Protein backbone atom coordinates (compact mmCIF):
# COMPACT_ATOMS: atom_id res chain seq x y z
CA UNK A 1 0.00 0.00 0.00
CA UNK A 2 1.43 3.33 -1.13
CA UNK A 3 1.28 6.31 1.21
CA UNK A 4 -0.76 9.22 -0.16
CA UNK A 5 -1.53 12.75 1.01
CA UNK A 6 -5.21 13.22 1.88
CA UNK A 7 -7.10 16.52 2.02
CA UNK A 8 -10.33 16.77 3.99
CA UNK A 9 -12.76 18.74 1.83
CA UNK A 10 -14.21 21.81 3.56
CA UNK A 11 -16.62 24.51 2.45
CA UNK A 12 -15.79 28.20 2.71
CA UNK A 13 -17.41 31.32 1.23
CA UNK A 14 -15.76 32.56 -1.96
CA UNK A 15 -16.66 35.57 -4.10
CA UNK B 1 -19.62 22.86 -8.27
CA UNK B 2 -20.91 19.30 -7.79
CA UNK B 3 -19.75 15.85 -6.78
CA UNK B 4 -18.09 16.83 -3.49
CA UNK B 5 -19.29 17.46 0.06
CA UNK B 6 -17.68 18.93 3.15
CA UNK B 7 -15.60 16.36 5.02
CA UNK B 8 -14.77 14.29 1.94
CA UNK B 9 -11.25 12.84 2.00
CA UNK B 10 -9.79 13.49 -1.46
CA UNK B 11 -6.42 12.11 -2.54
CA UNK B 12 -3.98 14.78 -3.70
CA UNK B 13 -0.96 12.58 -4.50
CA UNK B 14 0.19 9.43 -6.30
CA UNK B 15 -2.88 9.62 -8.55
CA UNK B 16 -1.21 8.05 -11.58
CA UNK B 17 -0.05 5.08 -9.47
CA UNK B 18 -3.43 4.24 -7.89
CA UNK B 19 -6.24 2.13 -9.40
CA UNK B 20 -9.89 2.27 -8.27
CA UNK B 21 -10.63 0.09 -5.27
CA UNK B 22 -6.97 -0.35 -4.34
CA UNK B 23 -5.84 -0.13 -0.73
CA UNK B 24 -3.66 2.82 0.28
CA UNK B 25 -2.16 4.19 3.49
CA UNK B 26 -3.43 7.75 4.16
CA UNK B 27 -0.68 10.08 5.44
CA UNK C 1 17.80 5.31 -6.18
CA UNK C 2 14.83 3.31 -7.47
CA UNK C 3 14.24 1.95 -3.96
CA UNK C 4 14.37 5.33 -2.22
CA UNK C 5 12.04 7.08 -4.68
CA UNK C 6 9.74 4.11 -5.36
CA UNK C 7 7.02 5.94 -3.40
CA UNK C 8 7.13 9.37 -5.03
CA UNK C 9 3.73 11.03 -4.75
CA UNK C 10 4.01 13.64 -7.53
CA UNK C 11 4.99 11.97 -10.78
CA UNK C 12 7.31 9.14 -11.74
CA UNK C 13 11.07 8.76 -11.32
CA UNK C 14 13.20 5.97 -12.78
CA UNK C 15 16.94 5.24 -12.81
CA UNK C 16 18.49 3.20 -15.64
CA UNK C 17 22.03 2.35 -16.77
CA UNK C 18 23.35 3.61 -20.12
CA UNK C 19 23.12 1.32 -23.14
CA UNK C 20 26.24 -0.75 -23.86
CA UNK C 21 26.62 0.65 -27.40
CA UNK C 22 26.15 4.32 -28.25
CA UNK C 23 23.90 5.13 -31.18
CA UNK C 24 21.85 1.92 -31.00
CA UNK C 25 19.30 3.16 -28.46
CA UNK C 26 18.62 5.22 -25.37
CA UNK C 27 19.07 2.26 -23.00
CA UNK C 28 19.75 -1.46 -23.03
CA UNK C 29 17.26 -4.24 -23.68
CA UNK C 30 14.68 -4.46 -26.46
CA UNK C 31 12.79 -1.86 -28.50
CA UNK C 32 9.68 -2.89 -30.44
CA UNK C 33 7.46 -0.76 -32.67
CA UNK C 34 3.78 -1.70 -32.49
CA UNK C 35 2.38 -0.73 -35.88
CA UNK C 36 -1.13 0.22 -36.99
CA UNK C 37 -0.91 -1.94 -40.10
CA UNK C 38 -4.69 -2.12 -40.62
CA UNK C 39 -5.72 1.43 -39.68
CA UNK C 40 -7.64 0.48 -36.54
CA UNK C 41 -7.55 4.10 -35.33
CA UNK C 42 -6.01 5.99 -32.43
CA UNK C 43 -8.59 4.79 -29.89
CA UNK C 44 -8.11 1.18 -30.99
CA UNK C 45 -4.36 1.78 -31.00
CA UNK C 46 -4.48 2.89 -27.36
CA UNK C 47 -6.71 -0.08 -26.50
CA UNK C 48 -4.25 -2.56 -28.02
CA UNK C 49 -1.42 -0.63 -26.36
Amino acid sequence: AREVDVLSVKTEPFT
Amino acid sequence: SEGLQAGDKVITSSLAAIRPGAKVIPR
Amino acid sequence: VNQHFANLDDGAIMAVPPPPVEGLGNSGGFALRLQDRAGLGRDALLAAR
